[PDB]
């Protein structure tokens, strides 16, 4: 993945996100005979291989960019604005919830646009995500393929798991690569996230591919409390306990500041119509520091339903004796 | 081991010699080191045998009953058994009323601390940590699991106040000293931005050649290795002080981060994150101006995220009706490379 | 109503709210023979009397009180901690949304602990308040007696409304006092709170109470949102329009500082130990100002649904002719 | 008048002459006078005769159809008539994009100011309003409902900035001059805090015995009363500025706060509250820092509500997924009388 680990010089091929200003992070793939164009001015890639990454690079009559190693919070706001994709105060949360690390197995339906998945990529030991509709399912193939993420740990399967489960077998849709004897994948997930109109219809698959030893977690993302509600059956009939729907409300806050008008200098304006009888921080004036809210929030992303299952409820009783 | 079998996964299963959290049907934890041959009381809800509960996986419900230690079996008063997972710990030092010294961080703080500063199992972090090692127990959780075999190469640098580093609920972890000593570095801040030249480590101590010192022994061989491991901290600092440049900067500290950040970021590659923990936003805004007028930062954020549980019983669903405020706040940026 | 009006001096007999600190607001009438205790002094009515309204009264060995006029504000903080009680947040958002004014004709129902009833009061043409339990009618219809509500412009009635709608007829148990050739109340009410448990059962007798040649609006109090989604089928069957639920957020911050630790002195500490080879705002030290919010939010109090209803939808055509 | 029938209540119904609300079908909102005899165009969505709406009760939806202006008839495009209420007021501002000469304040956050300052129809309250009017607006429709014939005798007393007070958006209230001039007191800082003596004012002006100046009649007469309005706008300072004491304060100004309020708060009686509303919280965290100083201010507080509400279709409920931030803050406390 040219996501992971730490990239010292941009290279040609190399895949970058190019910042242009808070709201316009571009990705792109440095080649010396092509040039970077924003509103402000055109950035030859030419002028930007070579250089360290995070360099700021500009251009005269002076404008600039930034020049960034790709990662998936970056990538995730580089993504079209109205989408439908998991943004990092949900992922996040959810992640560290679950207990995400090289220890964990996931399980992702469905992909989307990929934002989840590469944040799943970056810390875990495999992601198996499924995608049920043909087109966006090449899509990500593709993508997934030209980031490295493919031939690390994360694996694609066209699917539709409310229907057909998530078992992957040699001969399915899918990028997995079959070992030696393999004719089946074994999952045995310990972390499931279903993003899905109807994943009360997906749960139902799950007993056959996750982890029997161990706590397994799950995390639903749905938008409407009537699908927290169906969901919520459906995880008690099938044994799930410790169940939980959170939501989580992410803000930003700009660093701003106020000018300071006194009493006195109002008092004095007014002496003076009595006797006849700016830029934010210009040092002509006095300025107090202030926090202002982004002018559009998120209010609401989805509910997030978490719930844990343990399969095989046992110990192996004179292994226990076996020692001593 | 000395044992033929395969020994138990401590990441999956209750295993001999492990902290483990328990959680009550007060709903409040306990940690409990569980020592082979030994009871556990839980006070009003009675007491148990750590045998009885080995092997067994986490997130199990165990009643105790009575024919006083009692015995267990799966529940058909009682209490449940997790991992010490960073978040467990976290929970568990709330529950004692410890919330200032974790400086009223979250679950859903630290849970986008980790994200937002790109922690990965081979990066080398810069990190100033006051809480007693919460936030290092988040980044070595998130890097390597809770495996003291991992293969993975990451590290924390941990920067710090006093001589020595407080990260006392490490002594929680369940990781191996080897493995701590081999994955995180602790240097006071004075050692790190004004560390001790070459030449005068070496005015104190040159090494023997390493014929002649493997050819010690006795107390000759004792007193010089004890030199030999003050040389080896040394040249450690001399490492972790250079032109070394490192892939993130996490900071949960309440010295003035103003005067402190721009210093430590020098130390930071060009493109990698920047995270701020801070309680209060009023801090972090003072920061973000502050860090507005020096090129090396790009666009300084200030984010707030929460969490809102619902009362998640079918039929009755609602928000929690109250909740324990605050949080705290993140500032998020990036280390970046000014041009000509 | 010794909530309404501005009084100057404190009067043997009036009723006055002690603030003793910000969690503890004690109602206490003046009477020249008896003392206030708290847990830091006794104090004596008699050195209180006759002193102005938000007098600070100190006794030695110093201790304090604030001594205030009533307030619904006041009061509604004074009143026990976890109880079933309407918010400033909420109820003075639902007043404003539903434009209350002396020119307000309000149902409530139920009464409860007459929270929301003394913020109505303060501001509303009249209040027709309705409770179904017997004692609770009994402790809030003597209440808003002693506190000069009844004889202003609040009307309390026993009534099960969801059984028997709202009308008040002579005989009713009831504080409505009927004037010459009156044998019912003609409640013509523009403004309907309704708290309740099934509020979808109270929505249908609206009909026969409410203003027919004007907007009526409405706000539904619910704590699940199962209760919610029933008040939204039956608004739409009763034909009320304009049908919206929000949630009202409310959280209060302290002011405080925080001490202010500069890198220099940690390593001049560093230096020291190396040679060798406090009350928040202390001024030997630096402070920085701080929010810190409450340590226990309220998370959640009720959702609240609003809905209009206009009973007459036309004009007198040929009075608009009439005009020219 | 000169009807012999009842004329129409325009607080009820939608009447000639009177500035209202008109909500389109993309959900925002226009002001409209209705002017007898006249049209109104709602561009993209048709135009009007006012006459064919008026008589009828706010909060119905007309449809205009085409058999260039059309012909009204209620929705069996489309329109919906309104009150023009404060909040509609507030909401309109929004809409047209006035958000910061508003102050970034909510319907929330002023409707709980209301009650906060304890707002009734007999009060006499100090204001301080740098939005053209929109506080004061709020504070007079609580008190009276939009009724020109109110017996109440509150008042709202507005101090300000400049020689003049900016309450444009008054323009829009349906109030008549006379209630206004009757309810509502302006005077600028330095009259309000540097008042002119009663020797300043009669060393200008005394009035005539009353019986003589009755009997001016002309050009003198009209010279006289000019000189007596100077006269009485100068004599209501005084009764304005003595040691009245008022009932509240309410302040939405961006001026200095801690080297104001304390001064204001000079004329304000014990036990009546004071509620400044401030865009930034920041602002309110240095005010109440100065109060805490300060006995004559009781238990300063920082307030914050916020509404987010909810799609509220059944069947698939949720909250709106984005809408705009902000909304402000409240500083609550009382003025008290210390001991001493
Ligand atoms: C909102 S998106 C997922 C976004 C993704 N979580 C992200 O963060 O970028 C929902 C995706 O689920 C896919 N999907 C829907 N039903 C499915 C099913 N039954 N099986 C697999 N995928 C499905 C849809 O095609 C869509 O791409
Ligand atoms: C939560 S309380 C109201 C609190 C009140 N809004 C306040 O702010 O203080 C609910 C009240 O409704 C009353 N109530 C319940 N069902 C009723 C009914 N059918 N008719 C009238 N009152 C009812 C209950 O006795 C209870 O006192």
């Amino acid at each position: 993945n040219c996501f992971s680990g730490y990239k010292d010089l941009i290279k040609e091929g190399d895949l970058t996100l190019i910042w242009v200003s808070r709201d316009n992070i571009k990705p792109v793939r440095m080649h010396s005979e092509e040039v970077f164009n924003t509103r402000y001015g055109s950035f030859p890639h030419k002028d930007i291989i070579g250089k360290p990454y995070g360099s700021q690079i500009a251009i005269r009559t002076f404008a600039f960019v930034h020049v960034l190693q790709p990662t998936p919070e970056l990538w995730t706001l580089s993504l079209p604005h109205r989408t439908q994709i998991v943004y990092t105060p949900d992922s996040s949360y959810i992640m560290q919830r679950l207990n995400c690390s090289p220890h964990s197995r996931v399980i992702e339906a469905g992909t989307g646009s990929g934002s989840f998945s590469h944040a799943f990529a970056r810390s875990v030991g495999h992601l198996f995500s499924f995608e049920f509709h043909h087109i966006r399912y090449e899509q990500a193939l593709e993508e997934f393929k030209e980031h490295g993420l493919i031939d690390d740990n994360v694996t694609i399967t066209h699917r539709d798991v409310c229907q057909g489960g998530f078992l992957i077998k040699k001969g399915d849709t899918t990028s997995y690569e079959f070992g030696n004897n393999e004719t089946a994948a074994s999952l045995n997930a310990n972390v499931v996230f279903l993003d899905l109109p109807a994943p009360w219809d997906a749960i139902p698959h799950l007993d056959s591919v996750i982890s029997v030893d161990e706590k397994v977690g799950l995390c639903c993302f749905s938008p409407c409390i009537e699908q927290v509600d169906k969901t919520l059956d459906v995880l008690e009939k099938y044994g799930w306990t410790d169940v939980e729907m959170v939501e989580i409300q992410g803000r930003q806050y700009e660093s701003r500041r106020q000018m300071v008008r006194s009493l006195n200098d109002a008092l004095e304006r007014l002496r003076d119509i009595k006797r006849h009888k700016i830029k934010e921080g210009d040092s002509n004036y006095k300025w107090k520091e202030v926090t202002k809210m982004e002018a559009e929030i998120k209010s609401h992303t989805s509910y997030l339903t978490f719930a844990f299952k343990v399969v095989n409820r046992s110990r192996d009783d004179e292994k226990v004796n076996e020692i001593l | 081991h000395h044992h033929s079998q395969d020994p138990m996964n401590a990441l999956t299963t209750i295993d001999f010699n492990q902290h483990v959290i328990v959680r009550l049907p007060s709903k409040n934890y306990k940690i409990v080191e569980l020592k082979p041959n030994t009871s556990v009381s839980l006070g009003k809800f009675g007491a148990f045998e750590v045998n009885d509960i080995i092997g067994y996986p986490f997130g199990l419900t165990f009643e105790i009953y009575y024919d006083p230690i009692g015995k267990v079996r799966l529940l058909s008063k009682y209490f449940t058994v997790e991992y010490l997972s960073s978040s467990n710990l976290l929970q568990f030092l709330i529950d004692k009323g410890d919330i200032q010294r974790v400086l009223d961080m979250s679950q859903e703080s630290m849970g986008m601390l980790l994200n937002l500063a790109n922690i990965q199992s081979e990066g080398n972090y810069l990190c100033m940590d006051e809480t007693g090692g919460l936030l290092v127990y988040f980044l070595l959780e998130r890097m390597f699991g809770g495996d003291n075999e991992s293969k993975s190469k990451g590290k924390v640098i941990v920067i710090h106040e006093n001589e020595h580093a407080n990260l006392d609920l490490l002594k929680f972890a369940n990781y191996s000293e080897k493995f701590i000593k081999e994955h995180v570095h602790t240097i006071s801040l004075l050692d790190f931005f004004e560390p001790p030249t070459l030449q005068e480590i070496q005015s104190r101590f040159t090494p023997l050649p390493k014929e002649e010192a493997r050819a010690l022994k006795g107390g000759k061989k004792n007193s010089y290795y004890r030199k030999l491991r003050w040389y080896n901290t040394q040249w450690q600092i001399l490492e972790l002080t250079g032109e070394f440049l490192y892939d993130g900067l996490v900071m949960a500290t309440t010295l003035h981060l103003p005067t402190l950040v721009p210093k430590l970021a020098e130390k930071i590659h060009g493109s990698r994150p920047i995270v701020c923990y801070g309680q209060f936003k009023e801090t972090l805004l003072e920061l973000a101006h502050t860090l507005y007028s020096d090129l090396r930062f790009l666009a300084p954020s200030i984010l707030e995220t929460r969490c809102r549980p619902y009362q998640s019983i079918r039929g009755k669903l609602h928000p929690l009706m109250t909740m324990k405020g605050g949080g705290g706040y993140l500032m998020w940026c990036h280390r970046v490379i000014p041009a000509p």
